[PDB]
């Protein structure tokens, strides 16, 4: 009269299907999800400095559209641009808009330092009813619209050295009148010119006279350009008409700043990882929420689920049922 | 699995064993019973925790990147931006698919392996006093009361004590 000693392993009533080398589906006792597929729908306000653009694009905040004056000197880790944003100043274009937006976004600041440019023999601080500031006409806060004084617009020729130990970003522009009458009336000369240069490089823009589509009372336009001046270099601005002059420079930084397009609301919580859909947890190695992300984030993948087996093969007792 | 214990020579698992992953069932003179083996259970859990912690190890922090959605048709630069991102996503999706497939095959094999290690360990403990029935059970050829069973389970079974009794019962 002996004894039986049986070796065995557990099983569970509710197993999970996982994938392996040999099986597209096979049952194990437990598994864990490696793909983050949901978000709260809200951008957590910590630990990153989130700046909500509200009605303003970064570029409009940069130029100083009046309804974006609240953004003066602002800083951010992530600037959030909303789909409701609008421009409400002189109509403009930026050749290479995407690059200017990118380099400012990445710098993370709109810190502006006014410099004492001397514009001899021209009228300063031009404005327009296209860009109302209070009840009267106005303009971009960081730009200075120069026009004739008396009946002359002389060759402007000014310099600003960079004797600081940081890079200066200058934003300037060129005005494109709708008609020849407007050109001569504002700048005297029949064809203007703007040349902005450093020791190393130079840009020359000739204005083009003609109507563009009427936007906020005007068929004329401004084109926006930028120039970076490094320590020890010097900015020279030379023009016989059509200059939209800088008032100073923006300070450039390097670091972790960026920009994101999202309509998600900002809320009180903590999350390292931000998507346009909202913050997501970063405990899993992968995510399927959005390929656009900011911060310490799971990597984007196409799968909406991937199960890592956390148990043995689940073998229930066969039944006659 | 590679060792042929789980879903192999062991017909099935035990839903009744809620206090361990591997363990023992016995029939003797005093009745039937069940006990978890803690050592085998812990070795499997430790290995699985180890791989889980390696897999969820945070390694990715990105700040300013490229744009990935576009409101205008632009041509060549945008084609390239999209192709770069699409390429990246496909490579990462593949890595994710491969990783889980390899991890899961290995987890199934290591758990099968731990079953087999316990079985082989128990066989070696019982020397000539038992025989392998082929279904995960040993026929033990002697009076093995509850204290004797526990002695097998906690590694204190002296096979010499019962050898003569068992040898006689085995060879007729
Ligand atoms: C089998 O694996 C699953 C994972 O797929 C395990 O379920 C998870 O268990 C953890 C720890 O108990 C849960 O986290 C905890 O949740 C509570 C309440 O939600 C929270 O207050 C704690 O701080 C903690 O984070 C987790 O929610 C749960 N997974 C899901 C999807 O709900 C399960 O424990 C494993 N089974 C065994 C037997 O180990
Ligand atoms: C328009 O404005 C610019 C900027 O002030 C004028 O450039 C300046 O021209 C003078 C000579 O006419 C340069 O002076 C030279 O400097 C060296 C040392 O650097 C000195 O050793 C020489 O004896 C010489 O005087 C000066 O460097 C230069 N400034 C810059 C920033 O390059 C330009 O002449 C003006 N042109 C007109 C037509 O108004
Ligand atoms: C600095 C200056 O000259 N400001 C003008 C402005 C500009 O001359 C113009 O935007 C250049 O393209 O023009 C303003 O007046 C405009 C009229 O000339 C135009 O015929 O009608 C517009 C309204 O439909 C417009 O008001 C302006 O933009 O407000 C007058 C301003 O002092
Ligand atoms: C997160 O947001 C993305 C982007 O809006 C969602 O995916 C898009 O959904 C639209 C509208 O239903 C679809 O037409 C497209 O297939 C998706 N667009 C892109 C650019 O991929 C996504 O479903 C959201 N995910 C979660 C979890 O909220
Ligand atoms: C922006 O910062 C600069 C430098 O600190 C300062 O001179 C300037 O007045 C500031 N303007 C505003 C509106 O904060």
């Amino acid at each position: 009269p002996g004894a039986t000693l049986c070796l065995g392993h557990h099983a569970v009533p509710n197993g999970t299907l996982v994938k392996t080398i040999t099986d597209d589906q096979i049952e194990v006792t437990n598994a864990t999800e490696l793909v983050q597929s949901s978000s709260t729908g809200k951008i957590c306000n910590n630990p990153h400095r989130i700046l909500d653009g509200i009605d303003c694009t970064l570029i409009d905040a940069l130029l100083g559209d009046p309804h974006c004056d609240v953004f003066q000197n602002e800083t951010w880790d992530l600037f959030v641009e909303r789909s409701k944003a609008f421009s409400n100043c002189y109509p403009y274009d930026v050749p290479d808009y995407a690059s200017l937006r990118s380099l400012v976004a990445s710098s993370g600041t709109l810190e502006f330092i006014t410099e004492g440019f001397t514009w001899t023999g021209v009228t300063q601080n031009g404005g327009s009813n296209a860009c109302k500031r209070g009840p009267g006409s106005g303009f971009f806060s960081r730009l200075n619209w120069l026009t004739k004084s008396g009946s002359t617009y002389p060759v402007l020729n000014v310099t600003m050295p960079n004797n600081d130990n940081f890079d200066k970003l200058y934003i300037w522009g060129v005005h494109h009148p709708s008609t020849n009458q407007e050109q001569t009336s504002l700048y005297v000369q029949a064809s203007g010119r703007v040349t902005v240069s450093t020791r190393r490089s130079q840009q020359t823009i000739i204005p083009n006279i003609g109507s563009r589509p009427w936007v906020r009372m005007t068929s004329a336009r401004i084109s926006i350009y930028w120039t970076i001046v490094k320590p020890g270099d010097v900015l020279v601005i030379n023009s016989n008409g059509n200059l939209i002059a800088p008032r100073g420079y923006f300070k450039m930084r390097t670091g972790k700043s960026s920009i994101m397009r999202s309509d998600a609301p900002i809320d009180t919580c903590i999350s390292e990882c931000i998507t346009p859909n909202g913050s997501i947890p970063n405990d899993k190695p992968f995510q399927n929420v959005n390929k656009i992300t900011y911060g310490a984030c799971p990597k984007y993948v196409k799968q909406n689920t991937l199960k890592l087996a956390t148990g043995m093969r689940n073998v229930p007792e066969k039944q006659t049922r | 699995g590679l060792f042929g214990a789980i879903a192999g020579f062991i017909e099935n698992g035990w839903e009744g064993m809620i206090d361990g992953w591997y363990g023992f069932r016995h029939q003797n003179s005093e009745g039937t019973g069940q006990a978890a083996d803690l050592k085998s259970t812990q070795a499997a859990i430790d290995q699985i925790n180890g791989k889980l912690n390696r897999v969820i190890e945070k390694t990715n922090e990105k700040f300013h990147q490229i744009e990935k959605e576009f409101s205008e048709v632009e041509g060549r630069i945008q084609d390239l931006e999209k192709y770069v991102e699409d390429t990246k996503i496909d490579l990462w999706s593949y890595n994710a698919e491969l990783l889980v497939a390899l991890e899961n095959q290995h987890t199934i094999d290591l758990t099968d392996s731990e079953m087999n290690k316990l079985f082989e360990k128990t066989g070696r403990q019982l020397r000539e006093n038992a025989e392998d029935m082929g279904n995960g059970c040993f026929k033990i050829y002697h009076k093995c009361d509850n204290a004797c069973i526990e002695s097998i389970r906690n590694g204190t079974y002296d096979h010499d004590v019962y050898r003569d009794e068992a040898l006689n019962n085995r060879f007729q």
